[PDB]
RNA sequence: UGGAGAGUUUGAUCCUGGCUCAGGGUGAACGCUGGCGGCGUGCCUAAGACAUGCAAGUCGUGCGGGCCGCGGGGUUUUACUCCGUGGUCAGCGGCGGACGGGUGAGUAACGCGUGGGUGACCUACCCGGAAGAGGGGGACAACCCGGGGAAACUCGGGCUAAUCCCCCAUGUGGACCCGCCCCUUGGGGUGUGUCCAAAGGGCUUUGCCCGCUUCCGGAUGGGCCCGCGUCCCAUCAGCUAGUUGGUGGGGUAAUGGCCCACCAAGGCGACGACGGGUAGCCGGUCUGAGAGGAUGGCCGGCCACAGGGGCACUGAGACACGGGCCCCACUCCUACGGGAGGCAGCAGUUAGGAAUCUUCCGCAAUGGGCGCAAGCCUGACGGAGCGACGCCGCUUGGAGGAAGAAGCCCUUCGGGGUGUAAACUCCUGAACCCGGGACGAAACCCCCGACGAGGGGACUGACGGUACCGGGGUAAUAGCGCCGGCCAACUCCGUGCCAGCAGCCGCGGUAAUACGGAGGGCGCGAGCGUUACCCGGAUUCACUGGGCGUAAAGGGCGUGUAGGCGGCCUGGGGCGUCCCAUGUGAA
């Protein structure tokens, strides 16, 4: 199935991830279906997480499955906040 | 040495037999039905035709034929059987065939 | 869009099939001038309907054989053996180009 | 935000023309030299051969067991026998092993690029919707009993569970024949007939969780087809017999000579067929003013390959690198019968070579497989290690300091040079020492809420006692090339067409700024030179952007085939050409 997961993009000791949609079977850094966010785990800037809940919600609706820290990040942007 | 891809192997040899058998049963039944129609033996020819239609759809149940491969086989068969009783049949036991 | 080409039937010699000759101008990548250039398609003709010289639109289509992947869609201009003749001489020439000559 | 030229044919000249330099680039290697760090990068050759270790498994919440323990029962006691529980092992079964990872050998091909087509198709796991699980039956491992082989391993007999196999039923629905309607290639309806379903498991047990069945849709991935693009040789000119097309079969998820039988005699080529050579293709890279040229190495995408050659099984998917069979070549075992292998996974060894790294740490992060979960596996990966191999940052000190030591070097014998350089005065304080010491990590999980949204909690760091912060604190490596012109920089001695230099032009035949050394000078600087290769200057294959009376170049002349090209006026079409919109042009 298609996943929502992290793609490692920074540099040696400088991790930045792209939050991506992709078939589970790509390499982690290979061709992805759509970037739908980014994550800087060092919080080196004020702007260290970013999602696009609209698209995130889209891919969930067609059954993308997010990895365990992708969903954590998605939640942190209120992808799932329903109230 | 040793894996249990080893297991995967011997499991396959099992399936290789299950499939082979199921499929033999069809070929040999389908032929039998076709030949009963070349003889215009309509009631009996359909009685076999319907059993073979079954063993086919039954094959497709699990991973032997599956699909539209059974549909292929079914069609190919039901064609020849109707077309071979064009030779003065009148489908008697009238099973397999739409009026 | 299934591709549609327009051409000249230059062969009836087959059962349910016509050779169709299709030209295409275009400017030459480096040297500019407009170059003609052509290619023969084998097309599906199930009524053996179209005849030597007819100008037909030919359409992309699901394979009929090796070679045959087009069907003759409609008839544009009926009859004109100049094109056929033009094409015909071109292959007449071929005979010359070899290892001998004279009356050959 | 874009274009520099020079040296060399002559006694001199102008032109033609080649050769050479200056510039940029590099997975480099070689020489002399070598201090720190960050980030990259590192078998170009043998797709040669490979020791050793590790590299794909997981699930007891599908099933039944063996072995080793412990505990509770039925009896008055033993014997026998029943139940519970701990460890362990494989077996049956499910999912994964078709991904990830390696390489570029082959391949000039729908292989790749790009844009389309599929009324000619498939898609496990995932999401949405509709509906369903009622009866019954069977076998094979495990285990038990025997045989055979040295071994790898193998044969026979008996028992048994299941989410293993089958039969009947239910038919939402679907498949197939025939018909009918709408569509229009095999798209979507509809009727009769026929055919086709299912599996159980766990509980904080009646109602939840995880599964199972059929169908319809989505999503992702893929098959196949087509237009167009894709190197050199014509001293390769003709090629083809499944060849080209038809009919009907076979085969497949599906179109197709894909394969087969029969029939017709086609198909292809100078717009380069057939043959030979070479090569993985692209995103991109380098160069260039551009147009071009060159290239495909890191990373990303496609393809192909897994000692060489075939092949099919299983399966959603493979004709499968760590699966199966056969043939070939090697190496190993061998009781001579027969067996065991396959680093182009990570390291590592050897061989070839001018040359290419550690048998390192860790699953903490990201990602993948299985598992309800706990977790397990992961040489993917995250790091560390080696090499100046590249890039970038940084140090070997700063301020003062003579009319100006000493040595060395010139000298017109007065002087001049190295040279504020050193010595020396003061100042700072790379190295080193002490102390604190990270970010990367918040989820899974547990509690509350409702296993939702939301809130609370706990656990977790290979790198690493590193980064960085603070306190101490020492004047602490300089090399290499060049100095005739092109080309920045000249003097002495030695040498005598020798020894030697030399990119090109040319130096050396006793007063050499060209050889060798010295002093000095120029250029770069932890580097500087050399070789090799690429583009450039090279308008020196000229499209941009050249030529042919005598420099190289008009065919000995014609004829006229293909082809190229084509006077003036009107009209239609709108192929070329131009315009707008739009889609594509991933990272
Ligand atoms: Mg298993
Ligand atoms: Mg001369
Ligand atoms: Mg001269
Ligand atoms: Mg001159
Ligand atoms: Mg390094
Ligand atoms: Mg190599
Ligand atoms: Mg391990
Ligand atoms: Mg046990
Ligand atoms: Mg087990
Ligand atoms: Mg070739
Ligand atoms: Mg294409
Ligand atoms: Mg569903
Ligand atoms: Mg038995
Ligand atoms: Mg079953
Ligand atoms: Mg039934
Ligand atoms: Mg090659
Ligand atoms: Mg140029
Ligand atoms: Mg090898
Ligand atoms: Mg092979
Ligand atoms: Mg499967
Ligand atoms: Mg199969
Ligand atoms: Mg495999
Ligand atoms: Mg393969
Ligand atoms: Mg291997
Ligand atoms: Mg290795
Ligand atoms: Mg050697
Ligand atoms: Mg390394
Ligand atoms: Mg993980
Ligand atoms: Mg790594
Ligand atoms: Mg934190
Ligand atoms: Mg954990
Ligand atoms: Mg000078
Ligand atoms: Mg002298
Ligand atoms: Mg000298
Ligand atoms: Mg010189
Ligand atoms: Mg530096
Ligand atoms: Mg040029
Ligand atoms: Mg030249
Ligand atoms: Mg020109
Ligand atoms: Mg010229
Ligand atoms: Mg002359
Ligand atoms: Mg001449
Ligand atoms: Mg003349
Ligand atoms: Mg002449
Ligand atoms: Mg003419
Ligand atoms: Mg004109
Ligand atoms: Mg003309
Ligand atoms: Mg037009
Ligand atoms: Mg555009």
């Amino acid at each position: 199935m298609v996943k929502i997961r992290l793609a490692r993009f920074g540099s040696k000791h400088n991790p930045h991830y792209r939050i991506v949609v992709t078939d589970a079977r790509r390499k982690r850094d290979g061709k992805y279906i759509e970037k739908i966010g980014y994550y800087d785990p060092r919080k080196t800037t004020p702007d260290w997480l970013k999602v696009d809940v609209e698209r995130a919600r889209y891919w969930l609706s067609v059954g993308a499955q997010p990895t365990d820290t992708a969903r954590r990040l998605l939640r942190q942007a209120g992808v799932f906040r329903q109230e | 040495r040793n894996l249990s891809a080893l297991k995967r192997h011997r499991q396959s040899l099992k399936r290789r037999l299950r499939n082979k058998a199921k499929k033999s049963a069809i070929k040999t039944l389908s032929k039998k039905a076709i030949q009963l129609a070349q003889e215009g033996k309509a009631e009996e020819a359909l009685k076999i035709m319907r059993k073979a239609e079954s063993l086919i759809d039954k094959a497709a149940k699990g991973s032997t034929l599956h699909k539209n491969a059974a549909a292929r086989r079914k069609s190919r068969l039901m064609r020849k059987v109707r077309q071979l009783l064009e030779a003065a049949g009148a489908p008697l036991i009238g099973g397999g065939l739409s009026a | 869009p299934k591709k549609v080409l327009t051409g000249v039937v230059v062969s009836d010699k087959m059962q349910k099939t016509v050779t169709v000759l299709v030209e295409r101008q275009f400017p030459h990548p480096l040297y500019g001038k407009v170059i003609k250039r052509s290619k023969k398609y084998l097309a599906h003709d199930p009524e053996e309907k179209y005849k030597l010289g007819d100008v037909v639109e030919i359409i992309e289509s699901r394979p009929i054989s090796k070679r045959k992947r087009f069907r003759v869609l409609r008839l544009v201009e009926s009859g004109r053996m100049d094109l056929v003749e033009k094409y015909l001489i071109r292959r007449q020439n071929y005979e010359s180009l070899s290892k001998r000559g004279g009356k050959a």
